[PDB]
């Protein structure tokens, strides 16, 4: 099946079978990082879990972070390579505030994840310039839609999701949540939480402390993305722990 | 200032021209040729500023011969004209405008003798007969009268000697010799120059 | 030219002449002053019309790819934003005067946008050259919160006011009617100066005029 | 890169341009299309290779791609590369006529395109334009043409010729066949109906496999017109007759 | 700044390899067909998600050009995304320049003109999509079929992605030039089903049709409503 | 084998750029040439090679200021390509600040220059190495130049062919350059030449250039004729 | 004005299945006549006419530009141009050279060719387009020839009548003004055929 | 492997070999560490003296980027250089625009993205240095960040780049400096050197100090030769 | 039309008319020429309201970028900085003078002066506009330090009052802000609630 003609493997082109080697291989470069992420939207909050691995005490903690600020009432988590990662967040946060200059309002996620998803497209067309190996997770309050969750990945793919989950444990994690949103459930905030952590808890063995992992949200009453303090996670925790 | 005629019959083209060349009060010279030929059977006649005339005309030349090197057959006067038309237009837009007042002449074995004006605006117009400069106010009101359009060649020197004898009776400026030649199907022919002593 | 706007409750009310004049001639007497840009959003244009129509076909243009790109209705502020940034790139050289209305999920916007890139959102406005006589109708009987019955009878009213107080308007009144729900484009709201009628026939008979040449060409049809 | 490079635009050890030469040779794939000189006009004549019976026919033909008043083209070869070259002689046609208030005449309309398309073979890095396509049209210096163009860039003035598919037994058959000065457009139909059932692997011409246009003046005014089914079936009809009465007499 | 040779070349043979290639991706990829009927034309494709967690209502398969215009794909979808910003763009440039709408015929040719520019360009691959484009201008219906190469057919019915030969088979056993639309969407929806290889629902498949009134995707209401036959 | 070597662009599986190397390597091979300074004075000294007898040797050591004086090795077209910017960025200077350019400044542009083509595709390396000599403000200074384009300091260097020997003796030798007079200096730096050549070659008129500079002496070349004092004294090879 | 510097007139009429479009025949600079031959209306179609004035040069450069264009779009569609969509290409094609533009006005008559229904329009300097019903100008003398068909027109006329009309109007608004005259041709657009006039007019 | 040639390439397990193999050359460099603490920042440089013939402040490693930010890089000096050009353009063109100096988050990012551009592109290498920029403002405070050819950008209580990376954060992390000043730091930091020095390896080093703090004003600059001094005997003394 | 911004402990105020005029004729009488660059930096906007506008907007693009990189709340003196470098590079088509004020914790409240030309001017009361000639003196006499919130507000107001009466350009109704750590204040006096001065009434 898996035949190679040319330079299909070295460059984006496609091979016998039109598959594009090289886009799977930008998408092994995502777990090569070695981290998981995970976003579940309720009807009024939704939410972005990631591991926090610190490697060395010496770094801090407060600049590592692979939670960013795209606007006001946007927020994002970036799963890869990542120097990528800070290269497309800079890259959405020039087309957030280019969208308001030139069209007044607040860009939404969609437009967003779309823009980003073309620009992917040029990479992956273009045999000079590699994909980029990251792949992105946006979260905001649409005024009509509501809630939503969208990522993005280095082909173009730029889906919406109830919930998604991102990096090495990808397949365990969406296994998970699969069974969890096929039972029906109200997904408040807290509920939201909970399961978010205990999906990633469930795939990674790790039982988490509160430095171990970070968490942002946006609520329907509090638009605004926010990264929860590590009081507040303990505080989820420790009612996680408790039921 | 400066006088071109010309005049349609049935089968040929007669043009004319002053030949004098004069920068301001002098007159540098007295033979003066403002005749271009594009091809064996066309004419390019020119009159304006000083040095558009000759760059224009040039250009126009070098097309024309490039044409027939490159494809082996002459242009017609009418694709000539609309090609020096289109020419003059693109440019009177840009920074390098030619002031030029043009007559153009020739002759087609299939659609016979034609003769073109157009002004430094590069309007267009096929005319039985036509005059440039100052001197044409005088000169059309004779052709108006005196020409056929079954006039012969003869009849048309004629009529022509007429025009520029009046010029030298009524006009301010001094024009003392014309260029003169003819366009048929054997091709351009030069004449005598018609002088005024 | 005299255009007009106007808020009510639930929408706008738009309102424009018909008289199109070169110089102190008049060329169209039933011009359309209102233009389209999205199904919820309508313009009216005064100023250099050449630059007026193809601003707001751009502009409609621009939107079109926006709105079904993003799915969802163009909103007003985007109109607004790209005619002000088009306009200022140009630095007025570009005569057109715009009043802008439209609505979307937030509300009912009505913008009036000047040359040099200027904008205005307001309850009413007026442009063109009867655009005194229109603010003086609506400084004076202007109300917030009309109903449509009267907002529309308010516009029709300054509408009439530029056309038998100012030279250059005339001839029709046009009118908008933008809501949440629907579009009601009424061309001739009014027709409150007509042409009298001709008391003497002057109809030509055959061979009144003479013709020295006629060619007839046959056009085949299938 | 020089490693991802492959590096087109070069000669070969041979002396050969290897791109343009593999181009003729999927020109020599392509649906097969001739077209024959007469006294009185010229006719393209193709084999129309999208058959499939749920095919619409919402164009005004398949490959015929009329470039003027005085001048149309068929084709032969990647239909995508055909289609802009079509455009680029529009332009090119136009322009002439906007210059000189003319129309173009046919050898410079081609000589134009075969310069495009030597310009790809030479430098760019780019592929050759893998179309050969017939031109036909009338000016008024030399009257009715014929011409026929390579991906090469090299052009012929042909009296009769067959490009695509089996192009060698179409022109092996229109050597004897072709009568120099002495056709008439009604024999070239003939003609062409001959060769194509000779060059098509089809046992007989539908007439949905054929597209057939002709180009001829009347009363000063050029006419392309492209033959509807009831003529070419009326055509197919009188050559299926003929050969019956040629092997009736043997 | 970028390479500036084609990837794209000729081989011994005379084909272009990356073309065939770029068809065999769209072979690949989902199940997509379009049914000319005489009062409009139906373009449908499934719309089979990896899992429940994608939202069905986030992407459309089937995009609107303009008001009259809406086509559908089967390949590779950011591609197709590309090709769909790029002719909305042409068709409302067309409609700046004419103040009409633009024949589909002609918004094929241009998406063609373009999917034709990429494969000759350098330092770039084709478009790895086919296309489905359908139409009403002048009071017709048209389908089209725009392949990677840059070639546009037309078809009265055709399919595109996995088992597109056998579907094309059905279609040519099941299908009449008099049919109304009502039942070439049913047949369109069993060719889908030829091919579904599930238990299609309304979030399943995606649809549209083109008529009179303009382009439009059937919701899930009347999806299912039609799905119930 | 041949990968990781045909271009600059390409990191080796051990961190190295062999392209860089090899430019160095072709500095390595050049005529050579040392430069050395006291505390008032800068001298460069040169081996100019003649590809024949007949042939007049080259030009080694070159003018870019009345303050600023090289000595290249290597390929003398890129040579002149650096002298000729180096030539523009002092004119520059002086037409601007109406000063005497700085030596670092001087030699941190061509360290910049030097540096952008050996990070892309299509560019190699100016195969050149350069001693830098001049006298600012400060004081003397020698710099010394690579291929790669990292740049020294240094109170004395030699670059070219067989280097080494003059390197060794400048460096049992360096204690005393300090405080020396400029006939004593430049004789240090002749018998630290003498070492490079071979055993059969020596010293002459022909084959010597000299360059120094100062406080008051501006950037002066001696060439055959007017060598001939400053190596009037020197001794014979032992 | 630079629009007065070579005169000229043109003028459209509609009636009932049935179009007139007629112009003036006088090329002459501000105050010399030329030629009395001058074509100021060229064919853009088989029963689409345009109308053009202003400055000559102008005018056939415009007129060649339509050509061009028109003629790529009758290739690439494979119809017949409709007349707003010409309209609409004219104002594009004049709104062009917005800055430095054209200096003509022109005028486009025909029939729609499926339907064969009356368009007349008029383009101003810079392109705005102005559809009616009834009549439209362009040239020197617009401000005679407006008020001349504003009395004589009338409502759904015959092709006879039509053309009493136009010429009537024609003749006796470039008899009132200087810098047109010279003749006046008349075209009849219907749907079975196309009828060209000249008229008897001052010379003077 | 055919991966490895171009940075515009990914190996089929998802790795860029030439940013890794670029890596390895700053792994080939000799070590450099800097140390925040409360009072400010310290940087600290382990430059090999390559002869006796080069003059001492030759090959300098440590760059002011600007007037209150600093700079220590190790692997390939030139490209360092050059990225030092870049952070001061970005530098002055920040103070142009916004009117004051700029934040080092700020500038490390900038220079980072600036790095990542390389590292995408097939007609560009890979940048070969890995560098330390540290800087005081009184609002923002003690701010250290370490930069990778990779673009990837960290701030660090402590930070070393070169060969002895590994024993140098071990010393590092021993230290606990966030109690500590300046004045203190720069002697551990002169300890750590010289430990992780290897003399049989490593002929003779140049020990190269650079500061920025409170004590400065928020100005980076070089060492005192009289706490240099000091901090070496220290050193000296404690290695025994 | 007449600006006006106040440095009090703490914050700022900022007031400015709601009149803009082409000629003798009012376009719009309630104009609101105090913008919010930013949720604590505001922007008054004198001379052509299509520069100021325009000006206004990039500002607000630049800014938001600027700070949302940076995640930490913009600084006055960097927004004023902004518009400086764009009225300056853009001095000759520009016809416009802005003042700028908002609040940050750095320096707390701050104004800032950016008239035509293109330089900046950090000052404790600042006025722009045509109107601003007719109360210099009065803005002179009256200014005392110290002052608090409400005292710099009827300060604003007064001084406004007497530019617009004097004043053809300016006219309408007072718009007022004040700005500080907590938040922004908004209000609006028309009619009555405008201060008013007697008449010389002989």
């Amino acid at each position: 099946r898996g035949s190679s003609a040319g330079f299909d493997r070295h460059i984006t082109i496609f091979s016998p079978e039109g598959r594009l080697y090289q886009v799977e291989y930008a998408f092994k470069a995502i777990n090569q990082g070695g981290l998981t992420s995970v976003a579940v939207r309720g009807k009024d909050c939704a939410v972005i879990v990631t591991q926090k691995k610190v490697p060395d005490k010496l770094l801090d903690s407060s600049t590592v972070t692979h939670l960013f600020k795209i606007t006001e009432n946007i927020g994002c988590v970036m799963t890869g390579m990542t120097a990528d990662s800070r290269s497309q967040v800079q890259r959405a946060r020039y087309e957030a505030a280019n969208w308001k200059y030139k069209y007044g309002y607040e860009i939404p996620v969609d437009m967003l994840c779309k823009r980003i998803a073309d620009i992917s497209q040029v990479y992956t067309q273009n045999a000079e310039m590699r994909p980029l190996g990251c792949c992105m997770i946006l979260i905001g309050i649409d005024e009509e839609q509501g809630p939503q969750v969208y990522k993005c990945d280095p082909a173009g793919y730029y889906c919406g999701f109830k919930a998604t989950a991102a990096g090495v444990k990808q397949t365990e994690s969406t296994s998970f949540l699969e069974k969890k949103v096929k039972k029906k459930f109200d997904w408040t905030f807290e509920q939201t939480v909970e399961t978010a952590i205990t999906c990633l808890s469930t795939v990674l063995s790790i039982d988490f402390k509160p430095s171990e992992i970070e968490v942002g949200v946006v609520t329907v009453e509090n638009p605004k993305f926010r990264i929860l303090t590590e009081a507040e996670i303990d505080a989820h925790l420790v009612a996680l722990a408790e039921r | 200032m400066e006088y071109l005629i010309g005049i349609q019959g049935p089968d040929y083209v007669l043009v004319a021209s002053d030949r004098v060349a004069a920068s301001n009060i002098v007159q540098m010279k007295d033979d003066h040729d403002k005749m271009f030929k594009m091809s064996e059977k066309i004419l390019l006649l020119c009159v304006g500023e000083a040095g558009d005339t000759v760059q224009f005309a040039e250009y126009i030349q070098k097309n024309v011969q490039l044409y027939k090197m490159r494809n082996g057959y002459e242009l017609s006067p009418t694709a000539a004209a609309n090609f020096t038309r289109r020419n003059l237009a693109d440019c009177l837009r840009s920074r390098t405008p030619y002031h030029v007042n043009l007559l153009l002449a020739g002759y087609d074995e299939h659609e016979g003798p034609a003769l073109y004006y157009m002004d430094y605006l590069a309007a267009l117009a096929k005319a039985p007969f036509a005059a440039h400069g100052y001197g044409a106010f005088l000169t059309l009101s004779i052709l108006d009268r005196y020409y056929t359009p079954t006039i012969s060649r003869e009849r048309a020197v004629e009529l022509l000697r007429k025009c520029l004898e009046e010029l030298q009776k009524r006009f301010i400026l001094n024009l003392p010799t014309f260029s003169v030649r003819i366009i048929d199907k054997n091709g351009i022919h030069d004449l005598d120059n018609i002088s005024f002593p | 030219t005299t255009i007009a706007g106007v808020v009510y409750k639930d929408g706008i009310v738009l309102g424009a002449d018909t008289r199109a004049t070169e110089g102190m001639v008049v060329a169209d007497k039933n011009c359309s002053k209102i233009h389209f840009i999205s199904p919820n959003i309508y313009c009216c244009g005064a100023g250099t019309a050449a630059d007026t129509d193809m601003t707001t076909q751009l502009i409609s243009s621009n939107l079109e790819l926006h709105s079904l790109s993003t799915g969802r209705l163009p909103r007003v502020v985007t109109a607004n934003r790209m005619l002000k940034q088009m306009l200022f790139r140009y630095q007025g050289y570009i005569g057109a005067a715009l009043v802008l209305g439209g609505v979307d999920v937030t509300g009912p916007h009505l913008y009036s946008i000047y040359p040099h890139g200027s904008t205005d959102k307001l309850p009413y406005v007026t442009m063109g050259s009867g655009s005194l006589a229109a603010m003086a109708v609506f400084e004076d009987k202007f109300r917030p919160d009309m109903e449509e019955e009267e907002a529309k009878n308010l516009v029709s009213e300054a509408i009439a006011a530029g056309i038998f107080n100012d030279l250059g308007s005339g001839s029709n009144i046009d009118l908008c009617v933008i809501s949440k729900n629907k579009l009601d484009f009424l061309r001739p709201y009014t027709v409150p100066n007509k042409k009298g009628t001709r008391l003497g026939r002057y109809r030509c008979e055959k061979g009144t005029t003479a013709v020295l040449t006629e060619k007839i060409t046959p056009l085949e049809i299938e | 890169s020089r490693r991802y490079d492959s590096r087109t635009t070069i000669f070969s050890p041979e002396g050969r341009l290897y791109q343009v030469e593999y181009a003729m040779e999927a020109i020599g794939h392509a649906g097969t299309c001739l077209g024959i000189l007469a006294n009185d006009g010229v006719l393209l004549a193709a084999e129309r290779r999208n058959i499939h019976k749920l095919l619409d026919e919402v164009f005004f033909s398949e490959k015929i791609y009329k470039l003027n008043e005085d001048m149309a083209c068929s084709v032969a070869g990647i239909t995508s590369d055909a289609n802009v070259l079509t455009n680029e002689l529009r332009l090119i046609a136009q322009r002439y006529l906007l210059q000189y208030q003319e129309p173009i005449p046919c050898e410079q309309l081609v000589t134009a395109l075969c310069d495009i398309k030597q310009a790809y073979t030479q430098f760019g890095g780019k592929r050759p334009f893998g179309v050969s396509l017939l031109y036909i049209g009338w000016d008024k210096h030399y009257g009715f043409q014929l011409y026929q163009s390579d991906p090469s860039g090299n052009y012929g003035g042909w009296k009769a010729t067959c490009i695509g598919n089996n192009s060698a037994a179409a022109v092996s058959m229109l050597k004897q066949d072709y009568k120099e000065g002495e056709m008439t457009l009604k024999s070239a139909l003939a003609l062409a109906i001959k060769v194509l059932n000779k060059t098509m692997d089809v046992s007989k011409l539908s007439a949905e496999k054929v597209e057939i246009a002709t180009l001829t003046r009347e009363n000063g005014k050029t006419v392309i017109r492209v033959l509807k089914q009831k003529e070419v079936e009326q055509l197919i009809k009188k050559h299926e007759e003929e050969e019956a009465k040629a092997e009736r007499e043997k | 700044r970028g390479y500036s040779f084609s990837l794209t070349t000729f081989s011994p043979s005379g084909k272009l390899v990356q073309i065939e290639y770029a068809l065999a991706a769209v072979a690949g990829g989902a199940p997509s067909v379009g049914i000319k009927a005489a009062n409009g034309v139906v373009l449908a494709t499934e719309k089979k998600q990896k899992s429940i967690l994608y939202d069905e209502r986030s992407v459309h398969k089937v995009e609107p050009i303009t008001k009259h215009i809406g086509l559908v794909y089967s390949g590779m979808g950011p591609d197709y995304r590309v090709l769909v910003h790029r002719a909305r763009k042409l068709a409302q440039q067309y409609y700046l320049v004419y103040q009409e709408p633009i024949p589909t015929a002609q918004l094929v040719q241009r998406v063609a003109s373009v999917m034709q520019e990429y494969t000759q360009s350098g330092g770039v691959r084709p478009f790895g999509v086919s296309l489905l484009i359908c139409g009403w201008n002048e009071g017709r219906p048209y389908l089209f079929q725009s392949d990677p190469s840059g070639a546009y057919f037309a078809w009265k019915a055709t399919a595109m992605g996995k088992n597109y030969v056998n579907g094309k088979t059905f279609l040519e056993k099941r299908y009449n030039e008099d049919l109304e639309l009502e039942d070439a969407i049913h047949t369109a929806i069993l060719t889908l089903k030829e091919s579904f290889e599930g238990q299609m629902t309304e979030d399943n498949i995606e649809v549209g049709i083109c008529n009179e009134a303009g382009f439009r995707r059937l919701t899930p209401t009347e999806v299912k409503d039609y799905l119930a036959a | 084998r041949n990968q990781y070597d045909n271009d600059v662009t390409v990191w080796s599986p051990q961190g190295r750029i062999h392209q860089i190397e090899y430019a160095m390597e072709a500095v390595k091979q050049g005529s050579a040439t040392v430069g050395l300074k006291s505390k008032t004075h800068a001298v460069l000294v040169a081996l100019k090679r003649a590809q024949s007898e007949l042939a007049a040797h080259q030009k080694k050591i070159l003018h870019v200021d009345n303050h600023i004086g090289i000595s290249i090795a290597g390929l003398t077209a890129d040579a002149r390509l650096l002298c000729n910017f180096m030539r523009q960025e002092c004119l520059d200077s002086r037409f601007v600040f109406d000063r005497p350019l700085p030596v670092s400044r001087l030699v941190s542009l061509i360290g910049s220059k030097t540096q952008i083509p050996t990070q892309r595709y299509g560019r190699r390396p100016y195969g050149v190495g350069l001693l830098i000599a001049g006298y600012d403000d400060m004081g003397p200074h020698i710099f010394q130049t690579c291929p790669s384009a990292n740049y020294f300091d240094c109170r004395a260097m030699s670059i070219g062919a067989r280097s080494q020997s003059a390197r060794t003796y400048l460096e049992r030798h360096m204690s005393e350059f300090m405080e020396c007079n400029l006939n004593e200096l430049v004789k240090h730096g002749l018998r630290a030449l003498r070492e490079t050549l071979p055993a059969e070659q020596d010293l002459t008129t022909k084959n010597v250039s000299i360059g120094i500079v100062g406080k008051d002496l501006e950037f002066t070349i001696y060439d055959d004729d007017d060598v001939s004092p400053f190596l009037e004294g020197l001794e014979e090879r032992p | 004005s630079i629009m007065s510097y070579n005169g000229g007139a043109v003028m459209a009429m509609k009636g009932k299945n049935c179009v007139a479009i007629a112009a003036d025949r006088r090329f002459g600079i501000q105050a010399q006549m030329v030629t009395t031959d001058f074509q100021k209306i060229f064919p853009m179609g088989d029963r689409l006419y345009i109308g053009l004035a202003g400055l000559a040069t102008d005018v056939q450069t415009v007129a060649q530009r339509l050509k061009f264009r028109l003629n790529l779009y009758e290739l690439k569609e494979g119809r017949q141009i409709k007349p707003y969509t010409l309209m609409s290409m004219v104002a594009n094609l004049l709104y062009e050279k917005r800055f430095g533009p054209y200096y003509t006005e022109p005028v486009i008559a025909g029939l729609d060719p499926k339907t064969f229904k009356p368009f007349i329009c008029s383009l101003d300097l810079i392109g705005c387009p102005m559809v009616t019903d009834d009549f439209v100008v362009s040239g020197t003398c617009a401000e005679q020839m407006y008020g001349m068909c504003e009395s004589l027109w009338e409502p759904n006329m015959d092709p006879d009548h039509l053309f009493e009309t136009i010429s009537q109007a024609m003749l006796n608004a470039v008899d009132r003004d200087a810098v047109s005259g010279m003749g006046v041709i008349v075209h009849i657009i219907e749907k079975d055929k196309i009828t060209t006039r000249t008229l008897k007019a001052r010379m003077d | 492997t055919g991966y490895d040639l171009s940075a515009s390439t990914f190996s089929p397990d998802g790795r860029v070999f030439q940013v890794e193999y670029a890596m390895k050359a700053v792994e080939n460099s000799s070590t450099a560490i800097g140390i925040r603490c409360k009072d400010g920042v310290v940087f600290g440089v382990e430059k090999l003296v390559l002869s006796k013939l080069y003059e001492e402040g030759s090959n300098k490693r440590l760059f002011n980027v600007d007037r209150h930010v600093g700079m220590a890089v190790a692997g390939l000096l030139a490209d360092a250089r050059s990225l030092a050009d870049i952070a001061r353009e970005e530098a002055s063109n920040f103070r142009s625009n916004f009117g004051y100096n700029i934040p080092l988050k700020h500038l490390a990012d900038r220079v980072a993205m600036y790095v990542h551009a390389y590292t995408l592109y097939s007609a560009v290498r890979p940048f070969g240095c890995s560098f330390m920029l540290g800087s005081y403002s009184v609002n923002d405070g003690a701010q250290l960040y370490m930069i990778d050819p990779s673009g990837v950008s960290y701030g660090y209580w402590g930070c070393a780049i070169g060969k002895a990376r590994q024993a140098a954060k071990t010393e590092i992390e021993k230290l606990q400096m966030k109690e500590m000043t300046c004045r203190d730091i720069v002697k551990e930091v002169a300890k750590i050197i010289y430990i992780v020095h290897d003399e049989v390896k490593d002929k003779a080093f140049e020990l190269e100090l650079s500061w920025v703090g409170e004590l400065t004003n928020g100005r980076h600059e070089i060492v005192p030769k009289d706490i240099r001094e000091e901090a070496e005997k220290y050193a000296k003394e404690s290695l025994k | 039309t007449t600006i006006m911004a106040v440095q009090f402990d703490g914050g700022v105020v900022l007031g400015a008319d709601s009149r803009t005029t082409t000629g003798s004729y009012i376009a719009n009488r309630v104009t609101d020429k105090l913008t919010p660059i930013h949720d604590r930096i505001f922007c008054c906007r004198s001379g052509s309201a299509a520069d100021t506008q325009a000006v206004a907007d990039a500002v607000t693009y630049q800014l938001g970028f600027h700070s949302i990189e940076l995640n930490e709340p913009p600084l006055v003196h960097t927004a004023a900085s902004l518009f400086k470098e764009m009225c300056y590079r853009y001095r000759e088509d520009l016809m416009a003078g802005i003042i700028i004020a908002g609040w940050d914790p750095q320096e707390g409240g701050q104004v800032y002066s950016v008239p035509m030309g293109g330089m900046m001017v950090r000052q404790s009361f600042a006025i722009g506009g045509s109107g601003s000639s007719y109360i210099y003196g009065y803005v002179d006499a009256t200014y005392r330090e110290g002052m608090t919130k409400e005292e710099c507000l009827q300060f604003t107001a007064n001084a406004l009052a007497l530019a617009m009466e004097r004043d053809g350009s300016s006219g309408g109704v007072i718009r007022l802000a004040a700005i500080a750590e907590s938040g922004v204040e908004r209000q609006v006096l028309l009619g009555d609630q405008i201060p008013k001065f007697a008449v010389a009434t002989l």
